[PDB]
């Protein structure tokens, strides 16, 4: 069941300062009249925090998740009740809830369906969801709790985990320091990226009493604690937050004498990823495979070797007439990045009703005799439509197909005998008599058929790795060269980090990069513009 | 290395050439039927040859192994059918004789026309204009004139003709290790090596007997009610207790009863349940039609129809300048092409006949997967029958509704269900004595119990007793009035419509039963019925590769002949007819009283 | 587990993803049942 409320008041989000809030007991270890660096998520110093406040003031939105988020509620009569978290808050995708009803704290992990407006109702009333199919994770413990309320809370979900810290003040963000506790780990194993909260509706319809909570976002930075003589952390310094905190955090004191010091360096960090490789030559000759202007029958399949070029098979996955494109054992997506010794281009020519014949694992008069797929087999099959080429109105005889062998063809192995068949006990002799006849039958198309019956001109493609050099490869994508600006370069294969500029450098032509005094390489060149 | 392994690799060899001549044959028969030409004449005869001649240099190269020792079931039904000797176990004087005998019948009674004595000017050919008169014409003596004369011409240039057919068939089936001609025609139902399954060729004629002993109670009342009906229309040329004149049947022969409708309406004032006056109203051509159809047929769960029909079917008549075959029917071309030639119309008739020449077709594509040699129904009865029994779908006015032909609004009283049952009676319960007399006829005549001098004198006093049908004179020896058939003149299987008949209701009832239908077997429907299809498609897929009954048994539940469908579909007619033939007699006397 | 995970016909209970967009993070679950898209056409729920 879910209540829509339209009686919200629309106002832009206000800002507020953070002041030094959002310092968390890092780690489990009691530390005493130790100053203590760490590097983790932290809420920066004197950062803007969202504010919002509810009176007609409803704020219940959804906001992104990132990385972290502080919260805080300066509270009274303690209106704010639990929160959401999730991808879509559906039942799409597995999705976290937790309440604190006046008796205990629950702790759901199911795949609900959340309201547009999920909120609560002393408490009488229940409306947050309206079903919940697949349920992973369950917990219940004890409750959590001028305005007199503070909370504040930090959510992290790190390695499927999500960490929760909590502190209560009695008392704008106050100016004031006092670090947070953990309070619960919940191993979840979901992925967050939008969260919201849960409110509880008083009824003297709907009044809403003042309240205010605030919403931060943690960002990776190092701080410097300093612990007193009972272990309670009292300071704490932003390392990165002005260059007078990034002295103490590099003397690793709070108090600087007068003098100079060198803390850290200058560093304007990249930008992009620039890869460059060679122009897109040699490529693969598969034109004369598809585009060929006779296909060999099915029973003397055509098998064609690829070798030393780039194959290209984004060309072929690019045409809607190759309407059945269906590979085994490797992805089609990764059929270019992935590098293969040799590939066996096996054209061929069959009906309609046959097609499915063409897989490993099948049977048939072509599984069995003309064409045989190992189960192991690694690679794609491509089929289109040939009734304009491959029909006569007379007939098109020129197709023949094996049907009869003593035993099922060997995988990959193409027979061409001629010799009439041997079954039993009375020898053939090579005539065409009774219990003989010749082993080979022809398909003789007619562009008069159905979809079930048309010639299909059928290649498949063998994909193997042998000892030998694998010197077929796919494309490799080459983006825009980036000059002027930092960047991760990776040229054939050099990796690197750096602002790459223009030259005046004069390089001997068979020169490709090079190196300085230290020994490290300064200058290189492009690939695609030499 | 065994025998069995060296019939295993002569069938599917065997199979696929002939697809591929099959094909040049029904293909080449197909070009002289959709446009005739003297090429296109050759060219079947060339293929026909050719296909004629390909299953003859196989025959002999397919009798030299004995089957005794082959187990598969397929494979040893593939040889059997393909060692049937045919016209080549004669020698070739004689076969070149039976041939043109065969030939001399066809060409006689294709040009068979009959005119009046004193106007030779022009005449009247039996098919274009004698069929006009037969059932449209009111007169007593000019419908009796074309029967006699006919009969009277016809039956003196057959007699000799038909006496040497009969002693050259007899010897063919002799020579082939067959009792008589007619277990021939019964060998096509022989079931053989099957446990349960097992069939008889001559258990064949006593099924019958059995199968017609209930068929006569719903006949006699039928007779009684056309006797009485006719009773009106010649008030005194037929008798109350003896038979029908034999040239009153609204056909010639008196094979179909559908022609006196309009002559034995129980309520004329009452409107039929056709509906083309819709059809032209909301402009359904062919085209539309047979996608209605493919409509209905994906309903019941049958396949749609593939690109191939469409493109290369006609389904409407070419025009002037393209002469072309208007009869209707399924092409079976092989190789998975599947064509309907039809020259259809706008019409009810038509609309139900694209029914039953589609489920021919989709009869087809059924057994695609079967071999060659046993792409073909089980029985001669099964391939007819699945296209029968969706014309009866068809015809229902609930199917007209659900397609709009019929409005929602239309009543369906007693009287037109009563009106419809009596059409179906005509067609099916009328022609069953005629289907049975003319078989049973054939089968003692190529048994010889009938003496040689006694042909018609037995085919007369039989008819009397089991189509009730008397004889406007009689007929002496010099006449031939059997062999005036269609079926009988060109030596084509008559019992396959005594079988298509038992088959269709008991398809229709088994469809019925498994749609879940709280109603009769004539309002059923098999529309909307996911179940029937699968049902349906069991034996469809079977073809010729498992028995008829075992075939019939996935279907009806039971491997032989069974009658209660055809009466629970007649049924309320059946009563109909009970009560209001309490002032006629039931029955018939095989005295002349009337003529 | 070749006596108790293996069926003579095929044992079929068990799946296993072959397409995503991306690569999830270390001990993360993913059961979205989603067709993937591979080209620039949107699926549109069809599994073409
Ligand atoms: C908060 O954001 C505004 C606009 O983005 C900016 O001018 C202001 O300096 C920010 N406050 C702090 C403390 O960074
Ligand atoms: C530590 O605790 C003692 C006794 O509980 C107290 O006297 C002292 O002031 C505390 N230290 C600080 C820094 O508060
Ligand atoms: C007319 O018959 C000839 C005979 O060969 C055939 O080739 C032609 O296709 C036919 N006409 C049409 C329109 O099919
Ligand atoms: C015999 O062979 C046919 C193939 O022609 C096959 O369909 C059938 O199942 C086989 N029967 C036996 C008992 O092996
Ligand atoms: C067909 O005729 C030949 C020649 O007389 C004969 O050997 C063969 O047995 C006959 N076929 C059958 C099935 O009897
Ligand atoms: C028949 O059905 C199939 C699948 O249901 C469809 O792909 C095909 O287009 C249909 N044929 C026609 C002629 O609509
Ligand atoms: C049809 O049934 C109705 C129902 O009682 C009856 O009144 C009517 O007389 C019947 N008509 C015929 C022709 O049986
Ligand atoms: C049978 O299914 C078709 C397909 O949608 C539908 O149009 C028709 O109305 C159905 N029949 C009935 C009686 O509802």
């Amino acid at each position: 069941q879910c209540v829509n409320l339209t009686t919200r008041t629309q106002l832009p989000p206000a800002y507020t300062n953070s002041f030094t809030r959002g310092v968390y007991y890092p780690d489990k270890v009691f530390r005493s009249s130790v100053l203590h660096s760490t590097q983790d998520l932290f809420l920066p110093f004197f950062s803007n925090v969202t504010w919002f406040h509810v009176i007609k003031r409803f704020d219940n939105p959804v906001l992104p998740f990132n990385d972290g988020v502080y919260f805080a509620s300066i509270e009274k009569s303690n209106i704010i009740r639990g929160w959401i978290f999730g991808t879509t808050l559906d039942s799409k995708t597995q999705s976290l809830l937790i309440v604190n009803n006046a008796t205990n704290v629950v702790i759901k992990v199911c795949e609900f369906q959340f309201c547009n407006d999920p909120f609560l109702d002393m408490e009488s009333e229940f409306r947050v969801y309206s079903s919940a199919n697949n349920c992973t994770f369950e917990y219940v413990s004890q409750p959590f709790l001028n305005f007199k309320n503070l909370r504040e809370f930090v959510f992290k979900n790190i390695d499927g985990y999500f960490k929760i810290y909590s502190k209560h003040t009695p008392i704008d963000l106050p100016q004031g320091f006092s670090a947070l506790e953990p309070l619960v780990d919940l191993p979840i194993g979901i992925n967050i990226t939008r969260f919201q909260t849960l409110l509880a509706l008083h009824r003297s319809g709907w009044t809403a009493g003042a309240a205010a909570y605030y919403v931060g976002y943690l960002q990776p930075r190092t701080f410097l604690l300093k612990y007193n003589e009972n272990g309670t952390i009292t300071d704490a310094v932003d390392c990165a937050l002005d260059p007078l905190s990034e002295t103490k955090c590099t003397l690793k004191s709070f108090t600087v004498e007068k003098g100079i010091y060198q803390t850290s360096n200058f560093r304007v960090q990249p930008t992009e990823s620039i890869v460059r490789f060679p122009n897109i030559t040699n490529l693969c000759p598969f034109d004369e495979v598809f585009n060929a202007t006779r296909f060999a029958s099915v029973y003397a399949w055509n098998r064609k070797r690829i070798s030393n070029c780039v194959a290209d098979y984004s060309v072929l996955y690019n045409l809607a007439p190759f309407f059945t494109f269906k590979c085994y054992g490797v992805s089609p997506t990764k059929l270019n990045d992935l590098c293969f010794t040799n590939v066996y281009a096996d054209s061929f020519v069959i009906r309609g009703d046959e097609v499915r014949q063409i897989a490993p694992g099948q049977t048939g008069n072509i599984a069995d005799y003309n064409y045989k797929l190992p189960d192991d087999f690694t690679g794609c099959v491509i089929a289109w439509n040939s009734n304009k080429l491959d029909s006569k109105v007379s007939g098109n005889y020129n197709y023949l197909y094996r049907l009869f062998r003593k035993s099922n063809l060997k995988p990959f192995e193409r027979d061409i005998s001629t010799e009439i068949y041997q079954a039993g006990n009375k020898p053939c002799n090579g005539v065409a008599g009774f219990n003989c006849y010749f082993p080979l039958r022809s398909y003789s198309f007619r562009p008069t058929y159905g979809v079930g019956h048309q010639p299909y001109r059928v290649v498949v493609l063998s994909f193997e790795l042998l000892h030998a050099p694998a010197t077929v490869c796919g494309p490799k994508k080459s983006t825009n060269l980036v000059k002027n600006k930092c960047v991760n370069f990776n040229f054939n294969g050099l990796k690197g980090t750096g602002v790459l500029t223009e030259s005046n450098k004069k390089f001997l032509p068979f020169q490709q990069f090079g190196r300085d005094i230290a020994d490290t390489t300064d200058a290189v060149r492009d690939p695609q513009t030499l | 290395s065994t025998i069995e392994e060296q019939a295993k690799t002569f069938l599917d060899k065997f199979n696929h050439e002939a697809e591929d001549l099959f094909y040049q044959s029904s293909l080449a028969s197909w070009n002289y039927n959709t446009n005739i030409t003297e090429e296109n004449v050759q060219n079947m005869n060339n293929a026909g040859d050719k296909w004629s001649a390909f299953l003859k240099e196989q025959s002999t190269l397919a009798q030299m192994y004995p089957l005794q020792e082959i187990q598969n079931l397929t494979v040893k039904l593939q040889l059997q059918a393909l060692q049937q000797n045919g016209s080549s176990v004669l020698s070739e004087d004689k076969s070149k004789r039976l041939n043109t005998i065969l030939n001399t019948m066809s060409t006689i009674y294709s040009t068979g026309k009959v005119c009046n004595p004193d106007n030779p000017q022009e005449c009247l050919l039996l098919e274009p204009g004698l069929n006009e008169i037969m059932a449209n014409s009111l007169d007593y003596n000019e419908r009796l004139w074309a029967w006699e004369s006919w009969r009277s011409e016809v039956g003196k240039q057959l007699r000799p003709l038909y006496e040497e057919y009969v002693v050259l068939k007899n010897e063919m089936a002799r020579a082939n290790h067959y009792e008589d001609y007619g277990d021939y025609w019964r060998g096509d139902y022989e079931v053989n090596g099957v446990d349960g399954y097992d069939y008889s060729r001559g258990q064949l004629i006593e099924d019958v007997e059995h199968t017609f002993e209930e068929i006569k109670p719903l006949y006699e009342h039928l007779h009684a009610y056309v006797r009485a009906k006719l009773m009106n229309a010649y008030p005194s040329y037929i008798s109350p207790i003896g038979c029908l004149p034999a040239h009153l049947l609204g056909d010639m022969w008196g094979r179909f009863w559908t022609n006196l409708y309009s002559l034995t309406v129980p309520f004329g004032q009452k409107p039929n349940i056709d509906v083309t006056d819709a059809m032209v109203d909301q402009a359904w051509d062919a085209q539309r039609i047979f996608k209605e159809a493919e409509k209905f047929f994906v309903s019941v769960g049958l396949p749609n129809m593939t690109q191939g029909f469409w493109e290369n079917s006609m389904l409407t008549d070419p025009g002037n300048v393209q002469k072309a075959v208007c009869h209707p029917t399924a092409w079976d071309l092989g190789k998975g092409d599947f064509r309907i030639l039809m020259c259809t119309k706008v019409t009810m008739d038509d609309f139900l006949t694209a029914h039953h020449e589609m489920g021919h077709i989709q009869y087809d594509m059924a057994y695609a997967a079967q071999p060659f040699l046993l792409r073909n129904g089980a029985n001669e009865g099964f391939h007819e029958a699945v296209g029968e029994i969706m014309s009866l779908s068809a015809a229902t006015p609930k199917h007209l509704k659900s397609i709009g032909l019929l409005s929602p609004d239309f009543q369906e009283d007693n009287e037109t269900e009563i009106n419809f049952l009596l059409k179906q009676a005509l067609t099916i319960v009328g022609t069953l004595p005629f289907t049975y007399m003319l078989e049973k006829w054939r089968w003692m005549v190529f048994k010889g119990e009938i003496p040689k001098d006694q042909w018609m004198k037995k085919w007369w006093e039989m008819k009397r007793e089991i189509v009730g049908v008397v004889e406007p004179v009689p007929h002496d020896e010099t006449y031939c009035d059997p062999a005036s058939l269609f079926h009988v003149s060109n030596d084509y299987s008559f019992i396959r419509y005594y079988t298509r008949t038992l088959y269709q209701f008991q398809f229709q009832e088994a469809l019925c039963q498994a749609a879940k239908h709280e109603g009769p077997l004539h309002k059923c429907d098999i529309s909307n019925s996911t179940e029937a299809g699968q049902k349906l498609f069991n034996m469809l897929r079977l073809g010729k590769s498992e028995p008829w009954t075992l075939a019939l048994e996935n279907v009806v539940g039971a491997k032989n002949m069974n009658v209660r469908p055809l009466l629970n579909y007649f049924e309320p007619l059946f009563t109909w007819l009970k009560d209001q033939n309490k002032n006629s007699f039931v029955g018939w006397s095989t005295d002349w009283s009337p003529y």
